[PDB]
RNA sequence: AGCCAGGAUGUUGGCUUAGAAGCAGCCAUCAUUUAAAGAAAGCGUAAUAGCUCACUGGUCGAGUCGGCCUGCGCGGAAGAU
């Protein structure tokens, strides 16, 4: 397949701990482990990692096809990182980072300050731009999408919290 | 006292959209909710306001320590604004003669008769934060009826001789007719303003642009609402030139054998036209 | 999500994936083109 | 010459100084002073009797620059400049009015031969016969 | 199937020209170059600038694609101690 024609090359600076089904990757700034399913046959062969679908679970081409895409992201996420910037377009809406906490100037009668978990070093260059930094590809989206779900992109003004690369489709009033 | 209310943005937005040259004076102290000081920059003094009272204090102090450098970089642009207003302050911006509070306004007041700079002030009307501050600039940056070019009655049709008349009481009388409201007591009313001269009570005030004779009744002043009968109208009051038989937009209110204005500029056009219809047939009679 | 018995691939870029078993059709810019039953 | 940034050939009769609203956007693409494209071409526009759409192309450059290529008017409007009316295509294969022979077509092709490297003489001859049949025009020599 | 990737360019494609300027719609429906391009599919839109389909022109470097017939499966499927 395309995934079978896709092996991943681990570089120096990220150590694997192959206890069979449980792999804990000792990396640069974290520990990106995934306890996969038993539809995989893993082997860090020489340097480039090779994998395999186990018999019986012949649908493990899917279940390890996740894994081939997975561990490639893990060895490049623990070292380099993800810049996940969000664009705050709100009338009187600010963003400021302190410790691991983000403020949410969100047009309410009360402030919303939610604490953010490990795997996050957040920053804020201004009141409308907010950095998020992380090692797992999941955690760099999950903490980002929760903020965006508190104020979705409003398609009559362009109001809302929105991603850096995301482009909304704002409409027009057309009646009054 | 609102979110998104950046003072330095808006005054420096005029230089982009309106294309003007504003140099502001009274700056901002406070993060818009704990806001307590308005930074007057000539005297370099912050003003305390009421805890929540409708108007107790006016307590002036120094520049606070949390804005000791933004007062530094903005005062040096204030004292620029007289070296390029008058040519005489050009050589003491660079020589280093002291630019006091009293010296700089003598140049900038003459920068209001040409109007290249406007004077800006941040504060709250409703939170009683700035209103007591805003009054002292009016006597020093807004012009007086005796400091301006006064009544200038030209002629009639003979020759274009524009004549600056006197702003004192030593002239023929002159006024103008505007804001001519109505009432179910006397009928027609006015909100007129006299520029110079004194009128007594009872006069043959004409309207010399449309050739009509009127007589000057019982003049009444207001608190914008309440009838207070102003008998003797001094030069500069605003009152109600009552009992005008016919009066148009902006004609003169002047005794004969005197200078005369004839001026109506920019007569508008009411555009949207809706047709009113009566309810009863007794209504169309009224 | 409008519901009707017919999922007809209507918009020009209409994805179809079987989430939970019930089909719901995924457009990009048109929210109006998204049905769910059938 | 250039690539995916910008390349559109649109200009109509150069007697009109103000950019016509539909032409506007091809000048409204990469930030021009519209007075510059009015002052570029008028030094040579006084060598013509105006009335035909003359074409130019636009092509762009990095900072605020731009460029343009001058050619001669096309033979498609030269077919309907001599024929009197500017629009004859009402029914292509049902109208038989109006003859011009090949000799007129090549002398409006030498001004193509002295201007451009494509639109060659003998190859365009059937398409200058092809713009005749769609308009409902006849040709004999 | 994606990243580079030109969207080779005669033309204004008429009519009726107010814009119906490939993108409102009826008749033509040729193509100057054909290793890549149609007098044309939508969005941007009064018109177009923006973004593509067109051939994937160069890279990956193997399989892949749209329908016909049947074995079964899912949705359709909401009722009253």
């Amino acid at each position: 397949s395309r995934v079978a024609k896709a092996p991943v090359v681990v570089p120096a600076g990220v150590d694997v701990k192959i206890n069979g089904q449980v792999i804990t990757i000792k990396g640069k700034n974290g520990e990106l482990t995934r306890t996969l399913n038993d539809a995989v046959e893993v082997k860090h062969a020489d340097n480039t990692l090779t994998f395999g679908p186990r018999d019986g679970y012949a649908d493990g081409w899917a279940q390890a096809g996740t894994a081939r895409a997975l561990l490639n992201s893990m060895v490049i996420g623990v070292t380099e990182g993800f810049t996940k910037k969000l664009q705050l377009v709100g009338v009187g809406y600010r963003a400021a980072v302190k410790g691991n906490v983000i403020n949410l100037s969100l047009g309410f009668s009360h402030p919303v300050d939610h604490q953010l978990p490990a795997g996050i070093t957040a920053e804020c260059p201004t009141q409308t731009e907010i950095v998020l930094k992380g090692a797992d590809k999941q955690v760099i989206g999950q903490v980002a999408a929760d903020l965006r779900a508190y104020r979705r992109p409003e398609p009559y003004k362009g109001k809302g919290v929105r991603y850096a690369d995301e482009v909304v489709r704002t409409k027009e009033a057309k009646k009054k | 006292d609102r979110m998104g209310a950046n003072f330095l943005k808006v005054v420096n937005q005029i230089k982009t959209r309106l294309g003007a040259n504003p140099v502001p004076l009274q700056l901002a102290i406070g993060a818009e909710e704990h806001f307590t000081g308005v930074v007057d920059l000539v005297k370099m003094k912050a003003i305390n306001w009421n805890d929540a009272d409708q108007g107790v204090t006016f307590e002036y102090e120094d520049i606070p320590a949390d804005m000791v450098e933004l007062a530094n970089e903005w005062h040096q642009n204030l004292i620029e604004s007289a070296a390029e207003a008058s040519e005489e302050l050009m050589e003491k911006y660079l020589g280093g003669e002291e630019l006091t509070e009293a010296e700089i306004k003598g140049a900038l007041r003459q920068r209001v008769l040409n109007n290249e700079i406007i004077l800006v002030t941040c504060g709250s009307a409703f939170k009683n934060k700035g209103v007591q501050a805003m009054l002292d600039a009016v006597i020093d940056y807004l012009p007086s009826p005796v400091d301006v070019p006064a009544i200038n009655g030209i002629l009639d049709d003979g020759k274009d001789t524009p004549a600056e008349r006197h702003a004192s009481d030593d002239e023929p009388f002159s006024a103008l007719a505007f804001k001519i409201a109505t009432d179910p007591f006397v009928g027609n009313l006015t909100f007129f303003r006299v520029y110079s001269g004194v009128v007594n009570s009872g006069d043959t005030v004409l309207n010399s642009v449309k050739a009509a004779r009127e007589r000057f009744g019982r003049i009444v002043q207001m608190h914008a609402n309440k009838r207070e009968e102003i008998k003797e109208v001094r030069a500069g009051d605003i009152a109600a030139a009552i009992g005008l038989k016919d009066v148009t937009t902006g004609d003169t209110l002047c005794d004969p054998d005197a200078p005369i204005i004839l001026e109506r500029m920019e007569f508008p056009e009411p555009v949207i036209s809706i047709a009113v219809e009566p309810k009863t047939k007794a209504d169309q009679e009224k | 999500m409008k519901v009707r018995a017919s999922v007809k691939k209507l918009c020009r870029n209409c994805k179809i994936v079987k989430r939970d078993g019930v089909i719901r059709v995924i457009c990009s810019a048109e929210p109006k083109h998204k049905q769910r039953q059938g | 010459a250039k690539k995916v940034q910008a390349y559109v050939k649109l200009q109509v009769a150069a007697g009109m100084a103000n950019p016509s609203p539909p032409v506007g956007p091809a000048l409204g693409q990469q930030g021009v002073n519209i007075m510059e494209f009015c002052k570029a071409f008028n030094a040579k526009t006084d060598s013509i009797e105006k009335g035909l759409p003359i074409p130019v192309v636009i092509t762009v450059y990095a900072d605020r620059s731009f460029t343009f290529v001058t050619k001669t008017p096309p033979a498609a409007v030269l077919l309907k400049k001599a024929a009197g009316i500017k629009s004859g295509s009402g029914k292509p294969n049902k109208d038989k009015v109006g003859k011009i022979s090949r000799a007129q077509l090549q002398e409006i092709a030498q001004t193509k031969a002295a201007d451009m490297t494509g639109a060659d003489i003998e190859a365009m001859t059937r398409s200058i016969e092809g713009t005749a049949r769609s308009m409902g025009l006849v040709v004999e020599d």
